[PDB]
């Protein structure tokens, strides 16, 4: 029933921009927060980024601090993502997680539910 | 008058083990004595953040 399907990602040209956005259904979605995570295809998971229950209170990761600019709507249960340079390295499958708090409140300890993944392939091609 | 006199010997509760958490052991007196996980309450089964 629970779902987090995501949507917005192709094939972009390296220094461009893209637009993550990920839906949610019948889970309260105001109420946990929302992380965004990377995985890479042979080199394991990488934590992107996170937006707190609110909307405000916005921190990232190190390797992708000011890289990448995230952003929420309640009304409409919307996660938004926006990459505004993507170098080679950001081709990765990219997940939008409900994480609520359980030791670590704002980075998010429990990720319960995970959505399928949307494939960023960026490419000078 | 008469008086009962006994030394009672020592008492001391056999050693015990620290429970894994998550573990919910059957206790005394009809009590469900929890560890509960992190983030649950005291219930194992209900969130608290």
């Amino acid at each position: 029933e629970v779902k987090l399907v995501e949507s917005g990602g192709g094939l972009v040209q390296p220094g461009g921009s893209l637009r993550l956005s990920c839906v949610g259904s019948g889970f309260t979605f105001s109420s946990y927060e929302i992380n965004w995570v990377r995985q890479a295809p042979g080199k394991g998971l990488e934590w992107l980024a996170v937006v707190s229950k609110i909307g405000d209170r916005t921190y990232y990761a190190d390797s992708v601090r000011g890289r990448l600019t995230i952003s929420r709507d309640n009304s409409q249960n919307t996660a938004y993502l926006q990459m505004n340079s993507l170098r080679t390295e950001d081709t990765a499958r990219y997940y939008c997680v409900r994480a609520w708090c359980a030791s670590t409140c704002l980075p998010g300890d429990i990720m319960d539910l995970w959505g399928p993944g949307v494939g960023v392939v960026v490419s000078s091609l | 008058d008469m008086v009962g006199h006994h030394i009672l010997g020592a008492c001391h509760s056999s050693w015990q083990d620290a429970p894994i958490q998550g573990t919910s052991q059957m206790g005394a007196h009809g009590q469900l004595q929890t560890f509960p996980r992190n983030g649950y309450d005291w219930d194992n089964q209900t969130p608290l953040e």
